[PDB]
RNA sequence: CUCUGAACCUGUGGUAGGUCAGCAUCAGUUUUCGGGGGCGGAAAAAGAAUAAGGGAAGGUGGCUGUUUAUAGCCCUUGUUGUAAUACGUCCACUGGGGACUGAGGACUGCGGCUUGCCAAGGAUGCUGACAUAAUGGU
RNA sequence: CUGCCGAAGUUUCCGGAUAGCAGAAACUCAGAUCAGUUUUAUGAGUAUGUAAAAUGAGAGUUUCUAGUGGGCCAUUUUUGGUAAGCAGAACUGGCGAUGCGGGAUGAACCGAACGUGAGGUUAAGGUGCCGGAAUGUACGCUCAUCAGACGAAAAGGUGUUAGUUCAUAUGAACUAGCCCUGGGCGCUUAAGCGUACUACCCAUACCUCACCGUCUGGGUUAGCUUUGAGAAGCUCAGACGAGUAGGCAGGCGUGGAGGUUUGUGACGAAGCCUUGGGCGUGAGCCUGGGUCGAACAGCCUCUAGUGCAGAUCUUGGUGGAAGUAGC
RNA sequence: GCGAAACCACAGCCUGGGGAACGGGCCAGGC
RNA sequence: AUGUAUAAAAAUAGAGGUAGGCUACUCUCCUGUAUCGUAGAAGAUGGGCGAUGGUUGAUGAAACGGAAGUGUUUUAUUGACUUGUCCAUGAAAUUCCAUGAAUCCAUUGCAUACGACUUUA
């Protein structure tokens, strides 16, 4: 299961700079171990910054403020492929920033054959507004009409006796 | 009619195996209607038999039992593993088995 | 090891003494008897084993102690009359006792 | 769960592989298995596919029936090079329709196999003893007129003993013993 | 005290059941390409010191006593202090004149003989 | 199927032998002594639990040069006496907080030699701990491993 | 007189070995279910209850638009609170079930109880049946 | 016959003398040194060598003495290549001396390196059936009328799936994935592919125990009523176990000789036969029954014409071909 | 009716794959 | 062997039952963890009461069942059992698990490696 960490990392202090800047991070990791080294992972590839020249001073994971209400959310993400460069812009519906991290790295390993250190999470934003979404699914998610039938579920005990309903 | 069957019905199905190399000492056994591991935890260490027959006679009964105990799960499905005072005979496979209610802790 | 407790109700034994019954009470009886030989011996005219009335006496006690718990609530005399049996389709785990 | 000595199976609407598989584990386990009406048995895919994978095989004895198509994906799923799976071959019978010996014997199904509970809706699936009739067997539409002749049999059959069951049904309140100890769910 | 025996099949000599001309005692096999010297799947056993019994119970019958041959009474007193760790077992050469006063001595004793009752008949 | 430079390093670490574990001082030296041999060990921060656990079950001292069990408090003292190490929950102190007496604590003890993990490792077991692996460095869920290994 | 378990009579006194089984109490190893508690985490996040304020909705009432009505929802504080729960971690906290082993052979030791006792430097009890078959072997 | 050690398969000069590798003996040492170690820092040019902190192991010799004195594959580095491939060197290990689980199968691939066993747990790989183990969970992708599953290959597609972007609900241009065209049975909301998480299967691997052996470290005599001094004995503890060439140790068996068993034998020696029994890891040994008829063995030592499956071995006997070719 | 000799590890269906030939022994299929 | 116990079809993305006169109804499904059956020295001996029914055996049977009917019923009478509701005795010391044609033949040609083949006989 994937976690929201805050992780923050500086520099140590050195004779040239008494006091360095501050570099806070939100990423997801199955634990503290993976959000470290990807935290480390973008600040290098970012600011240059070497991991040992620096330290993290500071780590927590964050849960949903509101995990009971259906929420809309947009994702960025870059794309390390044989191109080597991507960048796309995904959406989906559920009560979890995680949730909607964890469905969106099923379906660019589905399409794409996309692995977890490609993908480099750039922001998590929910899309509270109706109107912000660009996404058709997401808009007949939204109608006040939600009415549809059930998917099929195709669920020892066998040689069963009579022949299943398998209706509603 | 009612016969008496104070044992429940069970099948012998291999030997614990890999895919080439067989050890006859442990026997699978499948009690019927136990379905998973949990299950099969009620049927440990209760007595199993292979009750069988021989044309030759001995003290005027003409049936012969080789008793077993049953040790551990084996799988998700309510397989346990079982062993016999005698290893019982590759031909047993797919062979009837009785298990006991005995010893009972209920 | 070799018993089923069920959850059947109670019966009223504080009223019967089972003090008589030890270790020494159920101990089979010591083989012995000093045959000479010849006789039994080797003509074997052995002689039979049969329960003493002290032990049918005792027994006719708890019933007379216990007859009148079981005949209070219904069904119990009928009930141990009856001896258990499993049918098709009865699984000891999970049905309970 | 439990068994029984004999199985007599209703092969409409499963899956030929699904089906051979659990039939083929239940053979080697000792029971004797008697599927009917093999030549309603459905396979995934469209009727075209089907038809060049046997024209395929066409190109041994080739067997045409459906029973013995069947049984030949039964049999390529037993250790038939032993012993072992050759007894369990002995064990089943496969047969077309619903011969009278076990016309009157209750017919089970295995979910695990049914097209319904394993096929996505609107996928094209065809029929064993349709796929079959352009291979070479000459018998579904007999087949198929002895089936509606049992099936009218066995309706009126299902109607006495509905009628019959009646009696049973309305009597069963009429005891106020039923009503008086209902509390034990029965 | 239980004897264990690690093993009671003996080490047949390889290729021995295939040629009369080579028998069943046990050879190493010198072979370099040879499938059993090198300890192939469903190869033979060959003798090896892991399968040596233990120390205590080394060369003890099933019945618990050592073996000691006898060719004469004299040999079969020597027991008298060892009548519970020993069984006196008369040689093969020895006649029956001798097997029965061998018999008879190890009877008060108190000593196992092993082939007691060879070579004799009974007279009651 | 080891290089020789890992090979000679996993003998200076004591670890001879699959499953094998030891308690290292966590400084300069160890740290990329240790990088060398990522992919064949795995290594993390012992909690208290897992320090005591594991002296009191697979605990040996090297007596002699020979594997003696610490089943009294005597065998620990007579080898360790001389840096007032007198029990096993003062070895454990020392081994734990990392006293001035460290070295021959650690040094003291046989590499504990554990068992397989009951439950299995992960699906893959040579990634890395990062990658989704076991290999190298994995924090506190050294912790979770060793309580698999008793 | 002592001794000869000395022969026999009288003892009807006692105590009774090999293979295979069952159970109990234990020890070593191990597997699998639970119960209780401490601590940490935003001193969980929620949430209910809840005194308010504001807002809009896929809009109740009024009437798509509308703002609590003749349904409610969201946000914020307040709110009981020191909530509960989940998760992580820990208990030298505890209750069962299963299996495999019993090496050693007077006493020593390290401990715990109170000289003795003990789960503490490795299994003993209580029974049976068969033995005159079982156990095995070929 | 068993047990314990155990290479090298090549530097260098040049068939060799060296050396290296592997052992033996005598020496001096653990308060001394050493390392297919990692550092620190000095310098020098991210590395480099040197000098001096961590970690591990007691180290350094001297003398003489067996074997090797081919390569294959793989990794990396490589120089030129050049239809393209490739070739060439070098760098480094594995196999070559090495079995085991998986890999359909297979000698180079993935795990793992080996005394005899009981129990437990795993690795790699797996869990529809053959086959031990979820016809497990949660998402998606895929319809093939050759999928997939384990070079014509670039691309095209009134082929899709997700779609993005831009134009004004549509269309265009695009973004990728997959399909079409260019081990078996069987599977198709998978028993396919990708991701995530539980459970489960089992190697000679790992853990606990027992036993064998070896190595190593101890203890043991006014020989104490614990009696356990074949001191060549007894005893305690820990570790370890592949193996060709080769090195070393202890044992089994055969003919004859000295000694011994106050030895065995016509009441049956030796030999042979046996689905009789037992002992030993083994070479082998003991024994019952049958056959047989005159000699023979255990122990200490001595001795040698002393152990066979092979030599297109020697002698003898005897088969299938064959009642064949044929006469 | 009389009557050999050569030869003789053992065997004897294919199909593929099995890298070293591998088909005659091995692995998956038919017989 | 150990209850060697169970006959709709059909869709499933809708079906069946139920009822009205194919059009309008209703109910159930959501599996069998169901239903049937089951108490006794494996099931004793009587007294009953109560069913005066049920459970069946035995034969004597007619009908149905082609497919591979080989079994479903309908019974007729008789024989018993009945734990449906109750009683009175009984079963144990085993005193803890082991439980007449054809072929050959002759004939035969109709046949041709050989028989076979082919009638007659």
């Amino acid at each position: 299961a994937l976690k929201e960490y805050q992780v923050v990392g500086r520099k140590v202090p050195t004779e040239h700079e008494p006091v360095p800047k501050l570099f806070r991070m939100r990423l997801f990791a199955p634990n503290e171990s993976v959000a470290k080294s990807r935290y480390w992972y973008f600040l290098k590839m970012i600011n240059k910054v070497k991991k040992a020249t620096g330290e993290i001073v500071a780590i927590n994971e964050i849960s949903e403020p509101k995990p009971l209400k259906a929420k809309v959310f947009g994702i960025w993400i870059r794309y390390d492929s044989r191109s080597g460069t991507h960048n796309m812009y995904k959406e989906f519906r559920d009560t979890t920033r995680v949730g909607a991290v964890e469905a969106m790295y099923a379906d660019m390993a589905a399409r794409h054959r996309a692995r977890f250190r490609s993908i480099r999470i750039l922001k998590v934003v929910e899309v509270e507004k109706k109107e912000d979404v660009r996404r058709n699914y997401v808009k007949q998610l939204l109608n006040p009409h939600l009415k549809f039938p059930l998917p099929h579920r195709r669920t020892k005990k066998v040689f069963a006796p009579h022949r299943p309903s398998t209706f509603y | 009619a009612q016969g008496h069957r104070l044992y429940v019905k069970a099948k012998h199905l291999s030997f614990q195996r890999s895919k080439h190399v067989i050890h006859p000492g442990t026997s699978i056994v499948k009690i019927e209607g136990c379905d998973s591991k949990e299950e099969a935890q009620f049927y440990l260490g209760k007595r199993v038999c292979y009750v069988y027959k021989s044309s030759k006679a001995v003290r005027g009964s003409k049936i012969r039992v080789i008793w077993g105990t049953i040790a551990r799960p084996h799988g998700n499905s309510g397989a346990v593993r079982a062993r016999f005072v005698h290893n019982l005979p590759a031909k047993t496979f797919g062979s009837s088995l009785r298990v006991m209610l005995y010893p009972s802790n209920i | 090891r070799y018993v089923i407790a069920t959850s059947a109700p109670k019966i009223d034994v504080s009223g019967v003494s089972v003090e008589k019954f030890t270790k020494a009470y159920f101990a089979k009886q010591k083989r012995s008897g000093p045959v000479k030989k010849d006789e039994a011996f080797f003509a074997e005219n052995a002689p039979k084993n049969a329960l003493p009335a002290e032990r049918i006496a005792d027994q006719k006690a708890v019933d007379a102690k216990l007859l009148p718990a079981i005949k209070a609530i219904p069904n119990m005399k009928e009930y141990l009359a009856a001896s258990f049996a499993l049918s098709n389709g009865d699984r000891p785990h999970l049905m309970k006792f | 769960s439990e068994f029984q000595k004999v199985v007599v199976i209703d092969a409409k609407g499963h899956l030929l592989g699904r089906l051979a598989s659990v039939v083929a584990k239940q053979l080697l386990g000792g029971q004797k298995v008697v599927v009917v009406r093999c030549e309603e048995l459905n396979i995934s895919g469209h009727f075209f596919r089907n038809k060049l994978k046997y024209l395929a095989y066409l190109r041994a004895f080739h067997f045409r029936a459906p029973s013995r198509i069947f049984q030949k994906a039964v049999r390529g799923m037993l250790p038939h090079k032993t012993a072992r799976g050759q007894a369990a071959l002995e064990h089943l019978q496969a047969v077309e329709g619903i011969p009278p010996p076990f016309d009157k014997q209750k017919r089970v199904v295995v979910p695990a196999a049914l097209r319904v509970l394993r096929l996505k809706p609107g996928r094209k699936y065809c029929t064993v003893g349709r796929l079959s009739s352009e291979v070479g067997w000459k018998y579904n539409d007999i087949v198929a007129k002895l089936e509606e002749r049992r099936k009218v049999k066995s309706a009126a059959f299902y109607q006495a003993k509905l009628a019959k069951q009646k009696k049973i049904a309305s009597a069963k309140e009429a005891s106020p013993v039923n009503q008086k100890l209902s509390q034990f769910g029965y | 005290v239980n004897i264990i025996k690690k093993r009671t099949k003996p080490f047949k000599r390889h290729q021995s059941d295939r040629f009369k001309r080579v028998g069943e005692s046990w050879r190493k096999p010198r072979g370099i390409d040879s499938c059993v010297r090198r300890r192939f799947r469903g190869t033979i056993s060959m003798p090896k010191i892991g399968y040596g019994n233990n120390k205590k119970t080394r060369y003890c019958m099933p019945n618990g006593l050592k073996a000691f041959l006898v060719r004469n009474v004299s040999d079969v007193e020597l027991l008298l202090m060892h009548n519970k760790t020993y069984a006196a077992e008369i040689a093969g050469n020895v006649s029956a004149r001798k097997r029965v006063e061998i018999v008879e001595k190890a009877r008060a004793l108190g000593v196992k003989v092993t082939n007691a009752g060879a070579k004799v008949r009974s007279q009651e | 199927n080891i290089p020789p430079k890992a090979r000679k390093i996993m003998q200076l670490l004591r670890l001879l032998q699959i499953n094998n574990g030891i308690f290292v001082k966590f400084n300069k030296a160890i740290k990329e002594m240790l990088q060398v041999v990522e992919p064949y060990v795995t290594y993390g921060i012992p909690n208290h639990k897992t320090v005591r656990e594991l002296i009191y079950k697979r605990g040996f001292g090297k007596v002699n040069k020979q594997r003696i069990p610490l089943s009294d408090n005597a065998i620990i003292e007579a080898a360790l006496g001389k840096y007032s190490i007198l029990s096993v929950e003062d070895l454990i102190h020392e081994i734990y907080t990392v006293g001035p007496n460290f070295k021959q604590a650690a040094n003291f003890l046989w590499p504990f030699k554990l068992s397989s993990p009951l439950g299995g490792w992960r699906e893959r077991k040579f990634k890395h701990f990062i990658e989704g692996g076991d290999a190298g460095k994995r924090d506190e869920h050294i912790n979770g491993l060793v309580q698999k290994m008793l």
